[PDB]
């Protein structure tokens, strides 16, 4: 029969932060230490089951390059679930989340839910960024918050199934 | 997912972590390797230190990034690895600059006054044409620099942490009669658990002080017990050769080949022997060389006793049936087929009696490997003399010798890419005369001969001994 619900899920953030590699090892557990640039947008799926109720995550990999920049935005269109990414070893990725949180209250909806996910944490002896402060910067802005490694599989399917699971409850209790 | 297999198998050291480094142009990669570097052990990246320093000087900014986090927190762990950065630094640039300047920045201060003061000894020396004179101004020189030990002073040369606390400035001596003429001195240290943690010793103030061509253990005995600090389990007798106007680099690259080498022979069980010395390099034009004790040219072998090589191993070993001599014999088979395949693999031209070395057990030890792969000045021959000491042509032991060379070449032929790399690195825009030519490293792989069967490298073995010949 037909799913209960179609969540609509962008992954956006700086490029080369990981979000082609934290899509690939959450839906077809793979991954690729010479990935390239992505190209517009990539899709992938994957199905959950939530309080009964069945739930198709329909799951857009954003280009963080400006080249499709525009592209992107029209995918910020219908969606209900929204991961920002940065990479901790470069603080850079991390500056510019305020910028992705910007431009996603431009041409996104409002009550969007956002989960800050800090990719790339087996990079120990690289990290730029402290956990703590960005942990802070999350709660500030009410944003979910989660540090990920699409390399070891760390806290990936962990931060999906919470935003997910967290959109199902938004969508549920509004109703 | 095949490449993190591989990464994360057993198959990754510190070699195939460089190699990917060094080839690898995807920046997830490098930051890894980046990374990577961390998990391993210090004294495994420590033989990779000027690879990887000379990656950071001449290639992409990208792979200096990747490379730099490692480098500051080893900085700031060992001071001596802060030392040793800062010198192959400033050695191989003609970007690091800044990263130099920030290590020497920081405590390292009398460690560099202390090297100064020994390459301005050394290049005070050079108005004396004489090596006895040169010897008596050296002893001179150095009996000034006593005052100012003990400090937070080491010798890099040394496989232990410690602090240099005595110089018995009588036992140095020039090696030689040229301008920029290097000299052997001793130093009385005090070895440590780590020379971060520890602070300097106190200090504490005519029978032993006579220079004699005695052995090193007798030599120590002798400095030890006039020494003030030698009654201390702690102490410890180092020596060092200080070369003011001589480039060590090309050296540095031979030391390494020869390190590798001779991990191969070992890890294949082929009986060669080499004896790699460590190499010091403080400049572009200067640096220090730890000398192999008790052990002398064949040139002065057969200046002082007048001998042939053959009558000096029958005076020093004994006759033909005595043991000894077997063992002796035995060693100068086993150290000629090792360093002849050294010699042809890295192409060490200038080779005389002057150049080889001679111990005690009879093994011979080529020295100064300047003039190596494409740079030439001669190449390593085998004399009448060295045949007659190995028992003639049809001998057992000659035939064991080129079985030596056969079997370690085929050893060195099923481990070429570890050998090849070293030098390979090394060549990143240098403009040392040994990469000369535009393929070094063609030639190098070549003198493998991966293409041959075992049968084509033992006729390339007899061709090459004949030759050599
Ligand atoms: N160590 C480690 N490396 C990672 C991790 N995730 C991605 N990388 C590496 O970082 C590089 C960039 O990853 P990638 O997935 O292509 O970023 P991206 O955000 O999708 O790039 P883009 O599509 O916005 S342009 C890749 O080479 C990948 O190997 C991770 O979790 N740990
Ligand atoms: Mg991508």
């Amino acid at each position: 029969d037909e799913y209960d619900y179609l969540f609509k899920v962008v992954l956006i953030g700086d490029s080369g932060v990981g979000k082609s590699n934290l899509l690939s090892r959450f839906t077809r557990n793979e991954f690729n230490l010479e990935s390239k640039s992505t190209i517009g947008v990539e899709f992938a799926t994957r199905s959950i089951q939530v309080d009964g109720k069945t739930i198709k995550a329909q799951i857009w990999d954003t280009a963080g390059l400006e080249r499709y920049r525009a592209i992107t935005s029209a995918y910020y269109r219908g969606a209900v679930g929204a991961l920002l990414v940065y990479d901790i070893a470069k603080h850079l990725t991390y500056e510019n989340v305020e910028r992705w949180l910007k431009e996603l209250r431009d041409h996104a909806d409002s009550n969007i839910v956002i989960m800050l996910v800090g990719n790339k944490s087996d990079l120990r002896h690289l990290r730029a960024v402290p956990t703590d402060e960005a942990r802070a910067f999350a709660e500030k802005n009410g944003l979910s918050f989660i540090e990920t490694s699409a390399l070891d599989s760390t806290n990936v399917e962990a931060a999906f199934q919470t935003i997910l699971t967290e959109i199902y409850r938004i969508v549920s209790q509004k109703q | 997912s095949w490449l993190l297999r591989l990464f994360e198998s057993k198959l990754f050291d510190i070699s195939m972590a460089i190699s990917y480094l060094y080839n690898s142009k995807e920046p997830g990669v490098q930051a890894y390797i980046g990374n990577r570097l961390f998990c391993f052990r210090n004294e495994d990246v420590d033989f990779y230190l000027p690879q990887l320093l000379n990656m950071y000087i001449h290639m992409d900014e990208d792979v200096g990034d990747a490379i730099k986090p490692y480098i500051v927190h080893r900085c700031r762990q060992s001071i001596n690895f802060s030392l040793q950065c800062a010198l192959l630094l400033g050695a191989y640039s003609s970007r690091g600059t800044k990263l130099r300047k920030l290590i020497l920045s920081d405590r390292l201060a009398p460690e560099r006054e202390f090297i100064k003061s020994l390459m301005a000894i050394g290049k005070r020396l050079a108005t004396l044409p004489t090596k006895e004179q040169k010897t008596q101004r050296l002893i001179s020189e150095l009996s000034l620099l006593n005052h100012k030990l003990p400090a937070r002073v080491w010798l890099p040369t040394a496989g232990f942490d410690h602090h240099v606390v005595r110089v018995p400035h009588t036992q140095a001596v020039v090696l030689n009669s040229k301008d920029k003429a290097p000299y052997l001195i001793y130093v009385e240290v005090l070895e440590c658990e780590n020379f971060d943690t520890t602070s300097v010793p106190a200090r504490i103030p005519d029978p032993s002080a006579v220079a004699l061509k005695e052995p090193w253990q007798e030599k120590v005995r002798r400095i030890r017990e006039g020494s003030p600090y030698g009654h201390l389990p702690n102490w410890r007798l180092l020596s060092v050769i200080v070369k003011c106007g001589d480039d060590l680099r090309q050296e540095l690259l031979a030391f390494q080949v020869l390190k590798q080498l001779q991990s191969i022979w070992e890890q294949e069980r082929v009986p060669l022997w080499i004896k790699p010395y460590k190499i010091l390099v403080i400049s572009a034009d200067s640096g220090m060389i730890e000398p192999v004790v008790n052990a002398v040219s064949i040139h002065q072998v057969k200046k002082q006793s007048q001998l042939s090589l053959l009558d000096y191993f029958l005076q020093e070993h004994g006759s033909y049936t005595t043991e000894a001599f077997l063992s002796a014999q035995r060693n100068f088979v086993q150290s000629c087929a090792g360093y002849c395949l050294v010699c042809y693999l890295l192409q060490v031209k200038d080779r005389h009696n002057g150049n080889i070395l001679l111990d005690a057990e009879g093994h011979i030890i080529h020295i100064d490997f300047g003039f190596i792969l494409s740079s030439s000045p001669s190449a390593f021959k085998l004399t009448t003399e060295f045949v007659d000491v190995m028992g003639g042509l049809d001998g057992d032991m000659f035939n064991y010798y080129k079985m030596l060379m056969l079997q370690g070449l085929i050893a060195a032929r099923k481990h070429m890419d570890k050998v090849v790399q070293i030098v390979e690195i090394m060549q990143q825009g240098s403009q040392l005369p040994c990469f000369h030519g535009s393929s070094t490293i063609r030639n190098l792989k070549e003198r493998f001969h991966m293409s041959m069967t075992e049968e084509q490298l033992q006729l390339l073995v007899e061709q090459m001994v004949d030759g050599s010949m």
